[PDB]
């Protein structure tokens, strides 16, 4: 009989973490448990604050979820354990830092292959923990963390909030977000995806062949650590951006009922439940910025990874008080910058970031005049339209904006790419208008024809929010 | 320029222990000297301190057990980027 969670991460067509090592920073573990014996090496690194069966419960279970013989995701995979949580499951930021540093030092002294670091813990937002995680990620290590169990915005917690760490929320057997007493899984834009995190069978430290069911974002993160281990075993050269794009791509989409989340967090929270994978293809993801805040000249910026191309840029405000967005070059690399309106509470910038190798992409801009600009060169394709304005009240390869606004086209030389535009207009002053690319096509750009609150890609659906109205999707695929 | 940060969740704070984070390209030799300078400056003002750890490999800096009284002093040390009060993390 297959545990529900292992079935859930099996894709609709299916057929081992061996050159990969998974580090676990957790409680002590019962390393001679039959699930993990011989597979998990205890480093005996310990850095824990003052306060076996109970001390070892959390870590033993998670080691089993990642690598357990019977009930593990990446059966047999190699693990190394560091103890940074005491017998009550409590640790410190400083201890975690020292642990992360220990891992980097070990790698320098004895290099191996890809490393996955599982951090099934959370504290409050920490500048230093976030910085250490980002540095370890930039050094080439893959970090996976729990979103947190506080039924709250994961951006207020660390390392959940950290740039460059894969942050994982918990879903149950009905693909709904997990309740944990009066709390439950965290959510919001710092969560990358969800994974099974309720009623997860795994190694119990009660006895060497015992099993226990546990729930939490820890268990969910352990699933994604296991999936990542297997993905990196199959494709060892993946960059973090390539790995994250695959995690997103292979996830089950739109299975979570978003009503569970607070209203404002619904647009920010990815509707993704992790799964194992089942010719070159265009992968894109939607990157939401931090909110700009209410300052009159506030801007928000959404950025792509170094090996990604920004193919489009949109923006969103709950009130609708916005001055739009522009694509601009920052450190020789295009970013998505959104502008607040004077008297607005703030805006999000929303980047569409894609893996498009050998792409010569550029921005073509026209100032206020409707205002128009086009990708005029032969062999070039339009991937996105953006528009910003200064004022306080307002074909092939062409963008059109309001007469009082600047217009920006993302143009790419990519001969192996075919793009089409799909419009859908609703007369009714309806709160939402959507239009989706066809199966096998990737949405590169989402916008509204020129009072919209904003626009954003959700998977391969373009969504336009209104306080006719036409949603405009640019859809591309490999030829 | 150097700034101070502590956990916004007051029950999770651990006052009396501080992570002194130095600027990105600070060398271990410099980190070690900055730690000793802090201890010397502290001692002259009548404060005991303990350097619990010197960080190198990811972030340069050090972990110090000391009165928060010394934070203004510590923020003026050479190479300092910011200082963060230690805080708790928990099994999820």
């Amino acid at each position: 009989s297959i545990p529900w969670n292992l079935e859930r991460i099996t894709p609709p067509r299916y057929r081992g973490g061996s050159l990969v090592e998974v580090y676990l920073l957790d409680t002590s573990i019962q390393s001679d448990h039959r699930e993990i014996e011989g597979r998990v090496m205890v480093t005996d690194f310990e850095n824990v604050p003052e306060e076996a069966s109970k001390c070892d419960s959390h870590g033993t279970h998670l080691a089993g979820v990642v690598s357990g013989r019977d009930a593990g995701v990446a059966k047999g995979a190699s693990m190394r354990s560091l103890r940074v949580l005491n017998c009550q499951g409590k640790g410190t930021v400083s201890g975690t830092l020292i642990g992360l540093e220990f891992i980097r030092k070990s790698q320098l002294v004895q290099p191996v292959g890809p490393l996955v670091v599982l951090l099934p813990l959370a504290g409050g937002y920490s500048r230093v923990l976030n910085a250490a995680c980002q540095r370890l990620a930039r050094a080439g290590v893959v970090l996976v963390t729990a979103a947190g169990n506080f039924r709250d915005d994961a951006c207020l917690y660390s390392p959940a909030s950290a740039p460059e760490v894969i942050t994982v929320g918990a879903t149950n057997a009905q693909d709904q977000p997990v309740t944990l007493g009066t709390l439950g899984t965290n959510f919001g834009r710092c969560v990358d995806l969800f994974a099974p995190g309720e009623d997860i069978i795994g190694a119990s430290s009660d006895c060497s062949t015992c099993f226990v069911s546990q729930s939490g974002t820890s268990q969910a993160a352990a699933h994604v650590a296991g999936i990542a281990a297997m993905m990196l075993s199959a494709e060892p050269e993946l960059t973090l951006a390539e790995l994250r794009q695959r995690l997103i791509h292979f996830s089950a989409k739109d299975v979570i009922n978003e009503a569970w989340f607070p209203e404002d967090q619904r647009v920010l929270t990815p509707n993704l439940v992790a799964a194992l994978p089942p010719g070159w293809q265009l992968f894109c993801r939607t990157v939401w910025s931090a909110h700009s805040g209410p300052t009159r000249m506030a801007t928000a910026v959404a950025r792509c990874a170094p090996d990604e191309e920004l193919l489009s840029c949109s923006s969103f405000s709950r009130s609708g008080k916005r001055r739009g967005e522009r694509m601009e070059a920052q450190g020789g690399k295009l970013v998505c910058r959104a502008h607040n309106a004077f008297g607005g509470e703030g805006v999000y910038a929303i980047a569409r970031c894609c893996l498009l190798p050998q792409a010569n992409c550029s921005v073509h801009t026209a100032p206020p005049a409707g205002t128009r600009v086009h990708c005029h060169q032969q062999g070039h394709v339009l991937t996105g339209c953006s528009s910003h304005w200064e004022v306080e009240d307002l074909q092939p390869n062409q963008c059109v904006g309001h007469r009082e606004a600047s217009i920006h086209a993302s143009c790419c030389h990519a001969p192996g790419l075919e793009c089409k535009v799909k419009e859908h207009g609703i007369p009714a002053p309806q709160e939402q208008v959507t239009v989706a690319c066809e199966e096998g096509w990737t949405l590169t750009g989402c916008s509204a024809l020129p009072h919209v609150l904003g626009a954003y890609a959700v998977d391969n659906t373009c969504v336009v929010r209104s306080r006719a109205v036409t949603a405009v999707a640019i859809c591309c695929r490999s030829r | 320029t150097a700034t101070f940060h502590r956990c916004a969740k007051d029950p999770w704070r651990l006052p009396g222990t501080y992570v002194v984070v130095l600027k990105e390209e600070t060398h271990l030799s410099q980190s070690e000297r900055t730690a000793r300078r802090l201890q010397a400056q502290a001692a002259r003002r009548g404060y005991l301190t303990k350097i619990l750890h010197v960080f190198h490999g990811l972030l340069p800096g050090f972990l110090v057990k000391m009165s928060g009284d010394l934070l203004e002093l510590a923020l003026k040390l050479p190479h300092v980027d910011y200082i963060e009060e230690d805080s708790s993390v928990f099994a999820q």
